[PDB]
């Protein structure tokens, strides 16, 4: 039995600027006292093209857990855009969240991100090379696809 | 597609 | 009375190298249903000579807040180096936790942070310009400051 | 042609207690002035299992409309819950917001709303009849379904 | 079609 | 406590 | 920026007779010249558990206030000992200084204020009501707590 | 020093 269990994962700030942090609010749930801290990440997916323009946009190791449910508010900044090819700026791309204790990841929330012009001139006509500071973030917050693995908690 | 890398997520 | 009553502040990952992120826990009560979102900000003052050196690290509207005990880990990144005065950099500082409700901030809770270099050769001729990747941040966790606003709740 | 085209519609205050007003900022372009005024509505459906729940929010005349781009916040009263049969008040229902010139709809923008409690303790155990104080509205606004209809716009 | 075709 | 209302100063 | 900025307040008189008058001798400096009068008041803070039990010491209009250095000798009679609960008496408790421009409190002085019997039959066998002929005042004047608040300074 | 800004804090 996994010692961590996820509960819920909030979409905060959501629709946003392309340039905003993004922000969740991760419910969990230890079963028993941890002698190691978790490791939380948030992925983005720069191109469904290749994984090699994947941007780990944070990293945090919290800890000691002790047993019972806790709340973490985890926040990461944007992607570089200097490093999303341009095909892939506009449209639906991926974000994810993902947990690892003891170098083992045992689960992966996530989501459908789409980032798209709001001013209608833009929408129609894009710019040749798109302009970040125009795009609006909205993640697809209702639709989480959350992963388990199983892995040695000791 | 459904069965292409649009399921990283 | 205030409806948002905070308890207890935890620093968690103190003392830290500069450049971890900011993780603080935060237990509070709510006496009643909130009609709208509770606003939270971690602020660092990245010059006590002038307030334009403030840097939000993070903002984040939750809700909505049922009544009852709370409890949340708020985690934030570490400030933009490029942005801290020099003069600044080593020594004490002050972080700020805040929390805002219909526009108006109830709650302040400062920390002093003490930015000091660990190796004894820096400590003893530190570099023109400081070495942030150097710095170990100590925040002065056994002394919150709190300051309470009456605002209108409703 | 229709002199009317809806381009977005942002639903603002999601998600919220059951009881805040609705709260949509509609965009929309007017090819040509119009002579009459438009009609819109926001209407609520308490029970997927009949019409006869329905509770037209608001309903409201608005004009004359000159020609170009317009973009308004169209609020309305949460719906009365003494209507609701309490078997639909938990779990997912429709509202929708209508568009209509001369006594003939021309838009209509539905979404899926999911009510649930907002604490755990309420949802693993639920009142025998709904608390709607404690429901909290979570509106499905990445999925609107869009329906234009074909009129006599003169 | 069961009337999830009022949305 | 560094909590309580020792802070009405 | 602050029109009023307040550099100093020296406590006199100290420690005294609980029955003798506070005195503070109070430092500001003025950017520009106001054109209303400030308002200085000592409120005693009776109860540390409710605020019902605060008393206005005194309260004084003072101006005009022409632009530069200034200093206000402030004397305000001790606390109504029949107001203030018996278990509060004796041990810590707190004053406060404020000052309020066009009826907008911008800064607030408070101290610990120590009132404790020198007579050591007193302090070992406290009477069962607290005497205050015979309570001695240390305000801990080394000690000010200074919270300052945005106004609008026209 | 108590009267300067080491009171942002």
């Amino acid at each position: 039995m996994a010692k961590v269990q996820v509960n819920n994962v909030v979409v905060l700030d959501n629709p946003s600027p392309f340039y905003n942090p993004f922000q969740f609010e991760i419910t969990f749930e230890c079963i028993e006292d941890l002698s190691e801290d978790l490791e939380w990440k948030i992925i983005y997916v720069g191109s469904a093209e290749s994984e090699e323009y994947d941007q780990v946009l944070d990293s945090v190791l919290v800890g000691p857990v002790p047993a019972g449910r806790h709340m973490f508010v985890f926040q990461a900044d944007a992607p570089n855009p200097g490093l999303i090819p341009d095909a892939d700026a506009v449209g639906v791309t991926v974000v994810l969240i993902t947990c690892t204790y003891r170098g083992q990841e045992f689960i992966r929330v996530g989501y459908y991100v789409n980032n798209e012009y709001t001013e209608t001139e833009l929408r129609e006509n894009p710019p040749v090379k798109p302009d970040f500071s125009k795009l609006q973030r909205n993640i697809l917050a209702s639709n989480p696809r959350v992963t388990r693995f199983h892995i040695n908690w000791e | 597609e459904k069965a292409a890398x649009x399921q990283r997520i």
